[PDB]
């Protein structure tokens, strides 16, 4: 067995808790809870292995800003997400990035792009735009919407993956 | 104003951030908990705030009519950090078996140790208990947990210092939401409730719907006892329910002359009034309690305050046809009223 420790981290209102209570609990989330900080753990088998997720949805508003260095710092591996249809978002990654590598100091944490809101039919991101700033990050893109659990076990099974490689 | 505080909650496998707020209860703080658990756990009102066990030092649960600023935050973490846990039996300093623990507590032998206690069999209760039995259950049929039926039977005080003693919760809720307290309370038992008092059990545990064991007191009437015996240990006035009605409401309507007079006595609110606007006076009105009417008018009850239907109590009781009653609002002069003589004695503890 192994415990993988997950960081959600994104701009406020992206689908952060979204995400997360679809993986864990299998149901979507309607409302608008804002978070400070919240954690949950799940046993999974990914690739024929059994392993424990801790996972830790971290607060979008800059009020409990305090927080990321410690988190940071603990996390193995971090989830970016941005909303497709909100560009401030996708810009506000870059800000994170530079953190996780700060409080990490290596170039190499593991890490994963998640553009969600996929459903929405309105979308102010280009797949293309997300996936080069993939490419310069040297991590995956994935796609996925907690409204139909379009691709929310992959994004999450997908960092584990990334954890493995360092 | 709230603080952030991490709550851990173990049997979820999960932590949340909450804001909770000092300057209120431990039972307030409890609700936001619940709250955002909007996935209910199982005899949840048993949950409780709990101090994990830090360096020289063992695990607590919150008092829950303590305020949270009672309890200052470890400093170990960089935010608070509090559990919710279920009131399990406590075995501080204590290791056994997990199987042997697993013998103690099966269905069987629950229901032999609830018998122990029904026929006031007093030492082999302790004996159990000093063995490492958890009596924080209930009885699958009665509902009852082992303190709650122990401040049900005559002489109680022996059982309930053993039980607390042996680890019982004095705040452990029944199915239906009522503490040890309350079932005392309703059953009239007087001595059972000065030991549960005396043992440090709060006079203001609320139950499922937030009623007091003093509010039950009011709507239940009977030997007034226990009523006094409440508002001796400072038991808080004024709860109200979904309505409004506090308890100089509930014991006008049922006529319960003597829980009124206690009431008063420590401080009940005339003025207060319902949903309605109905004072006391007006539910005197409205019931036809002309016993309890003399009582609130004798001690100065404003008779002129008017409902949100603009009616005075005098005009309640005209029109429900109660017309001797309402003699006896009008007829009333100012002059009659006779304040208390004296101000409340409070119990020691
Ligand atoms: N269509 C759609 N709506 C979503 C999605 N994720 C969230 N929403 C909706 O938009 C809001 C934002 O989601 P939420 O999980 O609160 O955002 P967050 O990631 O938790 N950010 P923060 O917790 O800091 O406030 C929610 O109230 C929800 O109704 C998604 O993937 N698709």
């Amino acid at each position: 067995m192994t415990e993988y420790k997950l960081v959600v981290v994104g701009a406020g209102g992206v689908g952060k808790s979204a995400l997360t209570i679809q993986l864990i609990q299998n149901h979507f989330v309607d409302e608008y809870d804002p978070t400070i900080e919240d954690s949950y753990r799940k046993q999974v088998v990914i690739d024929g292995e059994t392993c424990l997720l801790d996972i830790l949805d971290t607060a979008g508003q800059e009020e409990y800003s305090a927080m990321r260095d410690q988190y940071m710092r603990t996390g193995e591996g971090f989830l970016c997400v941005f909303a497709i249809n909100n560009t401030k978002s996708f810009e506000d990654i870059h800000q994170y990035r530079e953190q996780i590598k700060r409080v990490k100091d290596s170039d190499d944490v593991p890490m994963v792009l998640v553009g969600n809101k996929c459903d929405l039919a309105a979308r102010t991101v280009e797949s293309r735009q997300a996936q080069d700033l993939a490419r310069s990050y040297g991590i995956p893109y994935i796609e996925t919407s907690a409204k139909t659990r379009q691709g929310v076990e992959d994004a999450f099974y997908t960092l584990v993956r990334e954890i493995r490689q360092h | 104003f709230a603080v952030v505080v991490r709550v851990g909650i173990p049997d979820l496998q999960q932590t949340k951030c909450l804001r909770l707020d000092p300057t209120a209860p431990v039972w307030a703080a409890k609700q936001r908990v619940l709250c955002k658990l909007n996935h209910s756990l199982q005899d949840a009102l048993n949950y409780g705030l709990f101090q994990p066990p830090s360096r020289g030092r063992a695990g607590k649960f919150l008092d829950e009519e303590r305020l949270l600023q009672d309890y200052p935050p470890n400093l170990d973490t960089p935010l608070p950090y509090l559990e919710f846990r279920y009131k399990r039996r406590v075995y501080a300093q204590n290791l056994i078996d997990d199987k042997q623990f697993a013998k103690l507590h099966t269905k069987a032998n629950l229901k032999k140790f609830m018998d122990y206690v029904q026929l006031h069999s007093t030492d082999k209760v302790a004996r159990l208990l000093d063995k490492g039995l958890d009596p924080n259950f209930h009885d699958p049929d009665s509902g009852e947990c082992p303190l709650s039926l122990a401040a049900q039977l005559d002489n109680a005080t022996d059982l309930l210092k053993v039980l607390r003693n042996g680890g019982a919760h004095l705040d452990f809720r029944t199915r239906d939401g009522l503490t040890a307290v309350h079932c005392a309370t309703r059953q009239r038992n007087a001595g059972a409730l000065t030991t549960l008092l005396d043992l440090g059990a709060s006079p203001d545990y609320k139950d499922s719907r937030g009623l007091t064991p003093l509010y039950h007191s009011a709507l239940g009437g009977g030997d007034a006892r226990c009523c006094e015996l409440l508002l001796h240990d400072h038991a808080q006035l004024g709860t109200t329910d979904e309505n409004g009605w506090q308890e100089i409401h509930q014991a006008c309507r049922f006529g319960h002359v003597q829980h009124l007079e206690h009431l008063l006595f420590y401080g009940a609110n005339m003025g207060a009034q319902n949903a309605s606007g109905n004072t006391a006076l007006h539910i005197c009105a409205l019931y036809n309690q002309e016993s309890c009417a003399r009582v609130l008018l004798y001690r100065g009850a404003n008779k002129d305050v008017r409902n949100y239907n603009s009616q005075t109590a005098f005009q309640v009781a005209i029109i429900a046809g109660n017309f001797e009653l309402a003699e006896v609002i009008k007829t009333h002069k100012d002059s009659d009223v006779v304040p208390f003589r004296e101000t409340p004695s409070y119990a020691k503890r």
